[PDB]
């Protein structure tokens, strides 16, 4: 580290929206994890010709990324105070059908400086929760139980947008250095594009006089 | 707090300084303090057994304008022992009457006077010396000043920390620390150069090899230097005489420990009768002590034959005329080892 | 003014710890008057704390910093108003003090002199010849105050002037020079809106320093890009008579068709055919292994002189030189052949040389070659 | 082949015999002061003699000597000996020395 | 071919290239092994004959007995590993003396990484010095000298 | 505790109707078991757009939640009078079909301070009952015996419109 | 190593599953295990030119 | 380097912060350990060497053996933990000494919890003193002092 | 802190609360244990300490032995089990006597369950007493007493 | 905290067996409260230093007075006040 040495602690957030704007309530885990799993699947589908020999194979909808956990709750050993029922209650509660919207609440899954796939959050929803109860006491009040947590993930559209257009952006500039050709700037200039770009659209977008009307440390742009 | 009624906790909310204390007997020091000193002034002389004692013999809080205060902060914090007192002018007469005292100290002092006089051959004496406040003189005669004893050694250049003001701390105070450490840690007879300088004491001036090489024959300046990963370390270990024998420091030092070891293991046959069987029992005592220093790794030789040797007898060592006269004479010789100072690394292709 | 969050326009400058292989010292002309101390700068805001932003020298450690640098070091002859012309220059890099400065810092590892560019280069006068062999001369006895420094130089920007100076050059601290060619028309302008020219070896320094921690100080840092430069300022169809297989050569610096500007040379000024240090890698790779040897070295200083001690250094020594054999920073199929390490009372000593106190260690290498040509024979398969 | 070879040497063991005499107690105290682990270790030497105990002839030198046991005389009313105490010893190094 | 005792013998720890003066008394040391693990292969007509095929080596530990004594660097580096905090590594080099303290053989082990302390039983019954058993794992093993 | 220490035992109740206004009877179980499994489950459907690149799922319907028990019966042991066959009919009776609604009964959970997610009890129908016998007497009379039993939740609807306004007020 | 004749396995993911197992007192992960799966798919101009070799006109 | 004898000892347990002063008396206290769990990693094209990756670290137990005598605060607290009642945790400091009573090493333990005693046998035949094994299973574990 | 010897001790059985006197004397009894069983957790970044978390509590069995004798009620209870009829539980007391016959230490068990009966072998060359060793498993513990 | 640690040790003898179990539980229990983050430091001996000893923290004219000297050095952390953001453009 470089200050302290403070054990962080794993947070899971509620809310009701996509966006994140409503919070519901927060749970911090009494004990971390210590195997944190995250899974990505693509499918495929292979392409049939009746007149093309080769092989290929075209890209059909991913499911969307997985995430599990699993969560010990204590009441027994000295220091564990908060009731394992409270605990419990608050965590299924937080995945749990929100009675306004209808459909179960958006989560956030935050823990120190872990970064879950460039982010520092997870984002998404519960698609599974098993409790497994193994420790009673005389008045049957829980004293263990295990949660095991598995979500999908689910983003926000207005990230999602602004990552988007910030890798492939709508206009984009390049510069002009030594020994450079217009179908050589267009190549690198479009590469960002969506669509590319071809030197005679270049060159009309730039209001070139020529083919060549361009000068070492000079800046182009070029469009969709 | 300080004063204590009732039965219970007591709590006070200080700054005063905690160190550590080691211990050496091989290294106790003398400090050569100014006169005008109010702790020192009506004494002969003022034993320190820690920082601790210090601080409540002053009575006073750490003063960093002070110089004996940050000589013997840098002292205790590089692991020396109890030391000594002792104002410059009464060097010549305070200094015989201890006993246990084995280095004298400038701490920052001109102490030229009394290592003439004190640090003579069968003292068992060691003086260490403050090297100039200047930058080197390139031409070689940086070190004009100081006498070529074998009994002596100079250190370069003053050292700096974080507490330090318009004042510099000499370097004898952070050495004198250096000897208490390596002795107690590998022995006498290991070189006293090649060990951090523990603190955040750093050189004032920069001494490259150029600068060095000028410096490390005839009368020798020992440097403290800073190398890239290893820190400050105090390079150099030869005294101030340039000759096959005391050349060195560990060399000299060890004969020094040695003699005062011996002396106190067969002064038990003074006021004995001068025969021949109290001969054979000073020759028993001097082999013992002998052969468990050549054990211990202090003497150069495969087998103890090879290491040191024991005279003592009639017709061998002494003649009638030294029996009649009460004399008893021994002979001892004993091989020390010479450390390694220059590594030559040839490359080829 | 209670507790808030504003907008600062200051800068914060923590300490940092990082340590590299290679790092560089700009020794010219700035635009304030310091002292004789070097200025060590880990990003251009430091520069801007101690110099005002203007000046050849500015714009010399921006352009090392833009090119990937991390830490340099500045060392000021006086304030720009002292440019006289080419040969007070050079007598200002012959001064005594330089030296000792640069002997007691022990990061310096490469040397650069922004201030050759700004002198007028119009004549080819043997004059002119002479001045800049006495500069190469100034430059190489200032590598020489601490084993292992590598000065970066210029040269003419005429190449029949810069192809006599190669030949005629003499002296025995070839090893230490390397030499690029031209100089760079940079992305920087003038208040005139005019590109700023500026000599090739501040993006080079940035390059090796860079290099060192991708690569490996072993690899050469030729045919890499460089940053922030329009074009060089003459092509490389004047350079025919730079490059001698078999003589002193120079290090060009060319641009390439969707390639940009990239360095094209990895030599050093050695021009003895057999010589061992004809490339910079070579030299900086061996110097590094020096140093390593070096430190190990001094851990058994005032130690004694026995069979014992010299195992504990042929072993630790020899362990260091396989992982870097594996690492491919040696060639050879075999340990035996990659390196070898001698150290022993009659290995590489002898009973003399315990009295005097000394302690020899023998080490061979065996070092990897760069791929400057690739030929190409076609043959048609007799079958 | 058959090799044989020097091992290790092993520690010296030594036993003194003296009278009891009024008032004398020093061997049971060396060997009553130990505390733990701790103890006053002395080296002793044994010399054959001239006859009137002016000059020595040869030297048994023992280094590191530390008591181990010791035995008090036994008490037998129909006995016309000496009281005799032992004390046992264990050391490190003997040397001989010819004067 | 006069046999080498295996009762004088001397290992010195590095950190950070710099050796541990205080570091080389052990009362034992475990031997170093080297083991190239196969794999038996059978082919289908082959009943009379083996066929073994090499692998990877696999290396041993290190093992060392020490009596209790003052605080030492090897100490230092130990505890610091065992308490939680960032692993180092350290290189070893053992040697066998003879009879004028030269090393006739020697091994090397680069990158050892300490992972156990143990000591000794308090038992009030004993007669017997405390003991600390140390073990540290290590990278690669290399053996230089005349003797092996 | 707080004033004694006495074991409480886990109880099962069956009703005719969902709010529990009718009662069928009741079991309290001889031993605890020493084990209680939860689960939830909900499923989500990936939503496909020709023009819209955005990643998103939907929800679709989550099964309801389940429960499992193992729980033994013994009549071997001294002080075990209680027969394992009476007990068995009493525990499959109340897990059975309704001669008069022609539906499985609706069963209650409660077993002390134990809180079944937010309520004391579960409210379900039993989804299965599996019984090994593995211990008889020499008439064949059944000593040792274990059901495993699993339900599912059916809550009333009277409290699920309740909870629904109070978190969701007008 | 040649990956059936060519010095490149041409294809793209179709799995990529991430274990964490040792985390630092903030949380940082300092072990994990990727396990990758991909399906070839290789290039049109490469697969053209091989299958004219094969089968010369 | 003097090293030190291993049958003089005390512990101490401290409950809520109260020193027991009838329990540190002791026959046998078995040593303290500590390991570094690691895993062996094997690379593509390295045959020739071994990687070992740090873990968890790994705390042994606490094992002590008395005779039987009184009922003490230590023994109480074991009845207690082994009745079904509430767990607790003691702090113990386990301290070696020398002929001075002065701790040259110390070892101390947080958050120690009881988990097992037994009784020696009843046996008709014997010549021998009645004794307690109990054991403990702590959370941390550092030394302090001058030896190790 | 004077220690008690194992070789004077007393057990007594009752059955439906009579006890029975005539199965007092046996050669050996096994030590009784009780132990509290647990599973070690760790945690996500908590890589140096160890959590211990508490479980139910373990007994263990009681093991007497004894030579030949006539018929007592603790055989007619031990054959009746082992033909095969209903299970029948005892009540054990067990008392560490002193030198007047006061039991400074007992242990009761609670409903004692007899499951093993095995007998020494019958060998020829044997100077031995045929001696019977059973075995009990009790449902709970409880020790009363000024020591324990 | 250290004044109830503190008080079971009062009428005990002054002896360096007392002065360990007082260490050891100081240290105890204070490397708990730096493992929660309520002291700052990387490292153990940067957060908290716990001194007890006969030369360490008192002298001999202290323990025939009675006394018992305990030195603490503790690091505590500073509260975020305030927050400067400076924003520049990245030079690529």
């Amino acid at each position: 580290s470089l200050i302290e040495r403070g054990l962080s602690k794993l947070t899971l957030t509620a809310f009701k929206d996509r966006e994140g704007k409503i919070s519901v309530g927060s749970l911090q885990a009494m004990y971390n994890p210590d195997a944190i799993q995250l899974d990505y699947q693509t499918h495929y589908q292979q392409d049939e010709s009746v007149n093309h020999t080769r092989k290929s194979s075209h890209y059909v909808s991913s499911p969307p990324a997985g995430l599990s956990l699993v969560l010990l709750f204590d009441a027994s050993m000295p220091g564990n105070n908060i009731p394992v029922e409270t605990q419990l209650t608050t965590l299924k509660a937080l995945c749990a059908v929100d009675p306004s919207t209808h459909v179960p609440h958006f989560l956030k899954i935050k823990w120190g400086k872990m970064r879950w796939e460039n982010k520092s959050y997870f984002a998404g929803r519960a698609s599974g929760l098993t409790i497994n109860y193994t420790l009673f006491d005389r008045d049957a009040t829980p004293l263990r139980a295990s949660a095991t947590l598995s979500l999908v993930a689910d983003e926000s559209f207005v990230i999602q947008a602004t990552e988007q257009q910030l890798k492939s952006p709508p206009v984009t500039t390049v510069s002009v250095t030594d020994m450079l050709t217009l179908p050589l700037i267009a190549l690198g200039a479009g590469a960002s594009l969506a669509s590319g770009i071809d030197y005679l659209s270049l060159a009309w977008q730039n209001d070139l006089d020529n083919l060549d009307d361009f000068t070492p440390g000079q800046t182009l742009q070029a469009q969709e | 707090t300080t004063i204590t009624t009732y039965p219970g906790v007591y709590i006070e909310e200080d700054a005063s300084l905690s160190l550590s204390v080691s211990s050496s007997a091989t290294a106790v020091p003398v400090f050569a303090v100014a006169g005008d000193n109010p702790l020192i002034s009506g004494k002969p002389y003022i034993r320190i057994s820690n920082w601790l004692e210090y601080l409540t013999l002053k009575n006073e809080q750490f003063d960093p304008a002070n110089t004996l205060d940050i000589s013997l902060r840098a002292y205790f914090i590089n692991g020396g022992g109890y030391c000594y007192l002792v104002q410059t002018t009464d060097l010549e007469k305070q200094v015989p009457k201890l006993d246990d005292v084995t280095l004298l100290v400038a701490a920052g002092e001109n102490i030229t006077t009394a290592v003439s006089t004190l640090c003579k051959p069968g003292k068992g004496l060691f003086a260490i010396f403050d090297g100039p406040t200047t930058e080197l003189k390139s031409d070689g005669t940086s070190n004009s000043d100081y006498d070529p004893n074998p009994f002596a050694a100079v250190y370069y250049p003053w050292l700096t920390a974080d507490w330090t003001t318009t004042i510099d701390i000499p370097p004898s105070a952070a050495i004198a620390g250096v000897y208490c450490s390596v002795d107690s840690t590998r022995g006498v007879w290991k070189a006293p150069a090649n060990v951090p300088i523990q603190g955040g004491l750093q050189p004032k001036y920069p001494v490259t090899d150029d600068l060095q090489a000028q410096y490390n024959q005839g009368k020798a300046l020992n440097m403290i230097r800073t190398f890239p990963k290893s820190g400050t370390l105090v390079w150099g270990a030869r005294t101030l005489e340039d000759n096959d024998n005391w050349r060195y420091i560990p060399v000299r030092r060890l004969f020094n420990s040695a003699e005062r070891d011996i002396k106190n293991a067969m002064s038990f046959a003074v006021f004995e009768p001068n025969s021949q069987p109290t001969w054979e029992r000073v020759r028993s005592a001097v082999n013992n002590y002998l052969y468990s220093l050549w054990q211990q790794g202090g003497l150069a030789g495969n087998k103890p034959d090879d290491a040191y040797f024991v005279q003592i007898g009639k017709d061998i060592t002494m003649t009638d005329d030294d029996i009649k006269q009460g004399k008893m004479i021994i002979k001892i010789g004993m091989a020390a080892v010479r450390p390694a100072e220059f590594i030559i690394l040839q490359f080829t292709q | 003014t209670q507790p808030s969050v504003t907008i600062t326009e200051n800068l914060i400058f923590p300490k940092q710890n990082d340590s590299f292989i290679g790092i560089p010292v700009f020794i010219g002309y700035t635009s304030s008057p310091v002292d004789k101390t070097a200025i060590k700068l880990h990003s251009l805001a430091d520069f801007a704390r101690s110099f005002p932003e203007s000046g050849l020298m500015y714009y010399s450690v921006r352009h090392f910093f833009e090119n990937g640098g991390q830490q340099a070091y500045v060392l000021s002859l006086g304030t720009e108003q002292q440019l006289s012309d080419f040969s007070s220059l050079i007598t200002a890099l012959q001064q005594a003090w330089l030296a000792q400065t640069i002997a007691a810092e022990n990061d310096i590892t490469l040397i650069i002199t922004p201030d050759v560019i700004r002198f007028d280069q119009t004549e080819i006068s043997d004059t002119q010849r002479d001045l800049w062999l006495q500069l190469w001369q100034s430059v190489l006895n200032l590598c020489k105050s601490r084993r292992g420094i590598m000065g970066l130089l210029d040269a003419p920007d005429d190449p029949t002037l810069a192809a006599k100076c190669l030949q005629q050059f003499s002296s025995a601290d070839r090893q230490w020079g390397v030499v690029y060619w031209p100089l760079l028309k940079s992305a920087y302008q003038d208040n005139t809106q005019n590109p700023i020219v500026l000599s090739p070896t501040a993006a080079v320094a940035a390059v090796i320093q860079r290099n060192d921690n991708q690569q490996g100080v072993w690899t050469a840092p030729a045919n890499i890009a460089l940053s922030k430069v329009i074009s060089p300022v003459r092509a490389y169809i004047e350079a025919n008579a730079l490059f001698n297989p078999d003589g002193t050569s120079l290090n060009l610096v060319r641009s390439f068709p969707g390639k940009g500007i990239r360095i094209w040379g990895c030599r050093t000024l050695e021009n003895t055919h057999d010589s061992p240090w004809s490339y910079i890698q070579t030299r900086r790779l061996v110097s590094y292994i020096e140093a390593y040897m070096t430190q190990l070295g001094r851990a058994f200083v005032f130690e004694p002189n026995n069979a014992i001690t010299w195992m504990k250094f042929k072993g630790q020594a020899h362990n260091w030189l396989r992982q870097l054999w594996l690492k491919g920073g040696l060639r050879g199929t075999q340990e035996d052949q990659a390196f070898e390490v001698l150290l022993g009372v009659d290995e590489s000593m002898r009973e003399a040389d315990l009295r005097a106190g000394k302690m020899i260690i023998k080490i061979r290498l065996a070092v990897l070659i760069p791929a400057e040509f690739i030929e190409l024979n076609l043959t048609f398969d007799t079958r | 082949n058959y090799y044989k070879m020097p091992g290790q040497r092993q520690s010296i063991n030594i036993t003194l015999r003296k009278g009891v005499f009024p008032g004398d107690t020093k061997l049971f105290d060396w060997i009553n002061s130990i505390q733990l682990n701790q103890v006053e270790k002395k080296d002793i030497a044994i010399s054959l003699t001239n006859e009137a105990g002016t000059e020595i002839l040869m030297t048994w030198n023992v280094a590191n000597a530390f008591p181990t046991s010791f035995t008090s005389p036994s008490f037998d009313a129909t006995s016309n000996e000496i009281a005799v105490q032992e004390i046992a010893l264990t050391a490190d190094r003997v040397t001989i020395q010819a004067a | 071919y006069t046999p080498s005792v295996s009762h004088r013998f001397i290992a010195s720890f590095l950190f950070n290239n710099i050796p541990s003066p205080l570091d080389i008394a052990f009362q034992r040391i475990s031997g170093l092994s080297r083991e190239l693990q196969t794999t038996q292969y059978s082919q289908g007509g082959e009943n009379a004959r083996n066929v073994w095929l090499a692998e990877k080596i696999q290396h041993g530990s290190l093992h060392l007995e020490r009596g209790v004594m003052t605080v030492t660097p090897l100490t230092l580096m130990f505890d610091r590993v065992l308490r939680g905090e960032k692993a180092v590594y350290a290189d070893v080099v053992i040697m066998l003396l003879n009879e004028n303290s030269v090393p006739v053989a020697s091994w090397t082990l680069s990158n050892a990484l300490p992972v156990r302390w143990s000591t000794g039983d308090f038992d009030a019954n004993s007669n017997a010095v405390l003991v600390n058993s140390l073990e540290l794992r290590y990278q690669d093993m290399r053996w230089l000298g005349v003797k092996v």
